[PDB]
């Protein structure tokens, strides 16, 4: 029932700033955290960061605190990555994932965009 | 041998279950809550030699009173004016005061008044946070949330405030308290006690820390979930109060605009020279409290340093300390307060922090509904007692952990207070054997 | 009146036996909070009428015609009657509480029908 | 628990006599559907307290001091007690049910007052 | 059914003694007027179960094991039993009604525990 | 009154009129009448009756 | 607008206030002729049923 549509991508030029967008459709938008995962070819997955859509609180990986940015719009329930200063190693398949969490802790991922 | 069944009534045993809880009221009120319900006087007894498990995460009445707070706010805000016809196009130049960039609405517009003949020109005073910039010419402006929701003005004489509330059990249901001092938010208490109703819990609305609350018994207590190290929010409960002094120094001129029987309230003019609102902290109490908190937090985490930064990203409700005082909502810069680090191995001086104030506030858990605070005349001063912190953690790496303030979800603020109580259902019909038959 | 409610927990079977009346006393007292009071009316009746089907009418302590069975476990309990305390006994006996009530009801039917025929010899 | 409720209809007086307890058991369980539950609380009490005014307290079967009258018809019923089945007896006796209850209440007052004076000889 | 309700007021103790049943009968029957019916369910139960804690179960008139005390005043009342009428006795005895109920409950606990031990000699 | 309040038209076919109304007591509550003729609005009646 | 028009017969422009209460803007949409009724005078004038 729930769907995570993604827009943006294809080819981007070297050194530029790029934006990806996601739209969530069929669930209570404030309840679930959103994580951003990527996979380079020939490498395993790794996590970039996560966002709380309720209050806009982000958290980022240690090696990429300066290049990333997350934000969201609550009315159109839309989420956006900005990534600055693209380098050649960033060639990857990018996904958003919804996160299931309790009142105090976070748990496994359920759906992949 | 020769044992037979017998039944017993009034058996002291219980289960744990959900229920609907009753609430109390107060004699003096603002005037659904103003005269109802009853206002009883509670008593407490100690359950000797009773051990019972508690958990402040799984308990249900926090969500119940969260719904109660929302419902009381909706019922209070229901008989109020809707500010729909103010959504017309605003033409602002904003050059009346000595300085204009501080507030930046001083905005003319057309409004229907008392005849429905033709709209008349009026002007008022507004804050630039509540004003958004339309496309094209910069002098065109709009209200912030009217592209998303309707905005209602709160009537000033029915203002809701932290009145202490007692939660009463229904008949057949008992409330357990756990009077032990070093309760860690979960586990078995061997100091169980019972009441009929709880004490005076106040509906405190605050971010980045909580205030006007109760105090710990021993030293500072840290409550957190223990399913995984990946935690949403960690509660820190202080054993010693620290005082905060907040002030808005300027006086304001309330003006009324007539829209039928309603009367919209706006700001006319600030009296005198402009000064920026600010808050004050005793520096020695704050830094000593931070040292005690960090050296108590490193019990959990064995060998890593402890370092603080302010939060990054998100709306103003998480980047700043937001609260309400009087009728005015304050957002306080907390960057200078949380800049400390420590290695893992009485009222001198005062920290002043700058603030901003805005009138249109969303509901404190939810978007798609917003309310407009009325202007408050005169200078405002406030004194409060801060009782704890709501923190979150970064990932970090080897040798260093990192803790930064957060707590945008209002439910965890009330979860910081109702950690003591639990509700049980009484099962008084335990059977037994006995060495006796029945008459035939 | 509220005093000593559930305070006898932590004491024995026999110690709480004289203080069962305090727990037997309690049926006291947005806008829609009325409904819970109705629940307090219901469950007590669902208790009280249940005693009526066993023949243990009214009185807080009574015996019955059904003998004990070791199929509901065979704890000695004679010295544990003055330690126990209460809750582990419920947790032990809860495996068989749903079954014993039919035995009580059938024995009550035995008593009523045999006594009715014995008076019907008039 | 729901099993065999009203299943004994189609049997006799005496056959349903041992299965009256199943029918005695049932007091179970837009938005405004709460009120009917209150009705289930009411009528049963209006039954139960009514037994309290006759002195047939609690127990499902009892006799009383009031003798039978042929003014409430004079069916033999001795062989019809084991055929009847139930409902025809109800429509037959419904002509006089409103009258007999006063006789029961007055006989209960007789019993209470005479027994109270007999103990008052102490 | 409504007839003679509270009509026996103005008569004596003993005159209203045979007509207590009429007053015992009554549990009859914007938009939100339902709630008062619930109150009629509540208070009667708060009466009735209260009799259950005294051991005066069901029957309208009974005696108990607690003797009289002159600390609750020492009116002779023997000739005033057939004049009184009712209300003045209520205002006279209302100074001590809250105290006597504990005596009744404790005497009921005495009766239940001693009788349970006496049968426990089996 | 439009400078002060909103004005509503009454629908003519739902017109309310002095229909006589009886006030019923709830169970456990009794209504006293004082059938005395010269009752002065206060004081003791010796002609008490119930409905 | 379509290849055949008589099947559905609303394809109807109108003025609507949007998000400012400044002045109504022109929009157009698509409708069925059953839900559309014909006003008096000129046939091109229409109303909702
Ligand atoms: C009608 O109602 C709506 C809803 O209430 C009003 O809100 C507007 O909605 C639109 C559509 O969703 C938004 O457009 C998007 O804006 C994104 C960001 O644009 C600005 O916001 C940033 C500030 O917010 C964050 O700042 C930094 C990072 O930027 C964070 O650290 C911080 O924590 C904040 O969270 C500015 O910093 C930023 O520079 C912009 O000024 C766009 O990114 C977004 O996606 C676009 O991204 C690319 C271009 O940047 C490109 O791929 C695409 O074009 C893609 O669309 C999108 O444009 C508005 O931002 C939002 N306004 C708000 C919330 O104020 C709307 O205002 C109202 N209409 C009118 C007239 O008032
Ligand atoms: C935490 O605790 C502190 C300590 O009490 C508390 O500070 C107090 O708050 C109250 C209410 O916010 C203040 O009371 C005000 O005092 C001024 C001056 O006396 C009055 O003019 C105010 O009256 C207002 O309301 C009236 C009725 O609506 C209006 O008619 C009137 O015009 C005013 O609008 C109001 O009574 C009090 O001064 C402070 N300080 C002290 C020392 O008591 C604080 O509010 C608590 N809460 C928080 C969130 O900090
Ligand atoms: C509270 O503690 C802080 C941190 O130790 C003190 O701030 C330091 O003050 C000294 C001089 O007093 C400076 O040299 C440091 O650079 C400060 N460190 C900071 C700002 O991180 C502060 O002075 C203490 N205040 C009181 C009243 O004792
Ligand atoms: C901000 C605003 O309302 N401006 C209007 C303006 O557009 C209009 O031409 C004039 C005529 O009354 O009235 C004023
Ligand atoms: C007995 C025990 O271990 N702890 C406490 C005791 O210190 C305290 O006085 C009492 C309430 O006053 O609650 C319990
Ligand atoms: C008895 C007395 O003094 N007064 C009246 C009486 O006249 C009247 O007939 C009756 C009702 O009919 O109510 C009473
Ligand atoms: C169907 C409709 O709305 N037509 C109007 C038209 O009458 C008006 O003259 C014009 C000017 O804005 O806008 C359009
Ligand atoms: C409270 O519980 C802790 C948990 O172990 C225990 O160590 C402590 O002694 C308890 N407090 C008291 C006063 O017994
Ligand atoms: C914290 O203090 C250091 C001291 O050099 C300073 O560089 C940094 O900008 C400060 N950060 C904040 C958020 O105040
Ligand atoms: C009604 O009350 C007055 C009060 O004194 C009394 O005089 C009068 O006799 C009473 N009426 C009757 C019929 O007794």
């Amino acid at each position: 029932q729930v769907r995570l549509a993604q827009y943006g991508g294809g080819v981007k030029r070297l050194g530029a700033t790029m934006t990806l967008s996601c739209v969530a459709s069929g669930y209570t938008f404030n309840d679930y955290y959103i994580h951003w995962v990527r996979q380079a070819p020939g490498q395993g997955f790794e996590l970039l960061g996560y966002i709380d859509p309720a209050n806009g609180r982000p958290d980022y990986a240690g090696a990429l605190r300066e290049r990333l940015s997350f934000y969201r719009d609550k009315s159109m329930e839309t989420l956006y990555m900005d990534l600055r200063s693209l380098r050649y190693d960033d060639t990857a398949m990018y996904y958003c994932v919804r996160n299931v969490g309790t009142a105090g802790s976070l748990l496994h991922y359920d759906h992949w965009g | 041998e020769n044992l037979w069944v017998t039944v017993y009534y009034g058996v002291p045993v219980w289960k744990e279950a959900k229920t609907t809880l009753f609430c109390a009221s107060d004699a003096k009120a603002y005037e659904t809550h103003a005269c109802v319900p009853t206002d009883p006087n509670p008593q407490e007894m100690v359950l000797k030699n009773v051990t019972e498990n508690f958990n402040m995460w799984k308990n249900d009445m926090v969500d119940q009173m969260h719904e109660d707070v929302i419902s009381l706010w909706d019922q209070s805000l229901k008989p109020c004016v809707k500010l729909t016809p103010l959504c017309v196009t605003l033409n602002c130049t904003n050059a009346t005061a000595s300085n204009s960039s501080i507030i930046e609405g001083m905005c003319s517009f057309n409004i229907t008044t008392e005849l429905r003949d033709k709209r008349e020109k009026k002007n008022a005073l507004f804050y630039k946070l509540d004003i958004v910039q339309l496309d094209g010419n910069s002098s065109q402006y709009r209200l912030i949330n009217c592209n998303t929701s309707v905005i209602t003005q709160a009537c000033p004489k029915v203002s809701f405030d932290p009145i202490p509330i007692h939660y009463c059990a229904p008949a057949g249901y008992a409330i357990l308290k756990c009077n032990n001092k070093t309760f860690t938010g979960t586990g078995p208490c061997n100091n169980v006690s019972t009441v009929q109703c709880t004490h005076g819990i106040k509906p405190v609305v605050s971010t980045q820390l909580l205030l006007n609350g109760s105090l710990a018994e021993g030293e500072i207590i840290i409550r957190s979930e223990n399913i995984t190290k990946n935690v949403k929010t960690i509660i820190v409960h202080l054993n010693e109060s620290v005082k905060i002094e907040c002030t808005r120094p300027n006086n304001k001129t309330r003006t009324s605009i007539r829209i039928p029987g309603q009367w919209f309230y706006a700001t006319g003019q600030v009296i005198g020279d402009i000064r920026e609102a600010y808050c004050n902290i005793n520096e020695s109490k704050w830094n000593e409290t931070l040292q005690r908190v960090s050296k108590k937090l490193k019990e959990y985490f064995p060998h890593k340093n402890i370092t603080f930064q302010p939060s990054s990203g998100g709306d103003l409700e998480i980047t700043t300390h937001s609260f309400n005082c009087g009728g005015e909502f304050f957002y306080c810069n907390t960057s200078s307060l949380f800049n400390r680090t420590y290695m893992a191995n009485n009222s001198t001086r005062t920290i002043t922090i700058h603030c901003r104030i805005k009138q249109i506030i969303n509901m404190w858990q939810e978007v798609g509904r917003a309310m407009y605070a009325p202007p408050i005349a005169g200078n405002i001063t406030c004194i409060s007692n801060i009782t704890g912190l709501l923190l979150t953690r970064d990932y970090g790496k080897n040798n260093t952990e990192t803790f930064r303030p957060g707590g945008g979800n209002m439910k965890d603020n009330w979860r910081s207070e109702l950690y003591k109580y639990k509700v049980v259902k009484i099962e008084p019909l335990g059977v037994a054997p006995t060495r006796c038959k029945r008459r035939v | 009146v509220f005093l000593g409610f559930l305070g006898a927990a932590g004491s024995t079977m026999g110690a709480a036996s004289m203080t069962l009346t305090v727990q037997a006393r309690n049926l006291l007292s947005g806008i829609k909070q009325l409904q819970a009071r109705v629940l307090a009316v219901e469950r007590y009746l669902r208790d009280q009428q249940l005693l009526g089907i066993w023949g243990c009418s009214g009185k807080l302590i009574c015996c019955t015609n059904v003998p004990w069975n070791s199929s509901w476990s065979n704890r000695n309990l004679s010295e544990i009657w003055d330690n126990m305390t209460w809750l582990q006994w419920d947790k032990e006996i809860s495996n068989y509480t749903q079954i014993i009530y039919g035995l009580l009801e059938e024995s009550q039917n035995q008593q009523e029908k045999n006594e009715q025929d014995l008076l019907a010899l008039d």
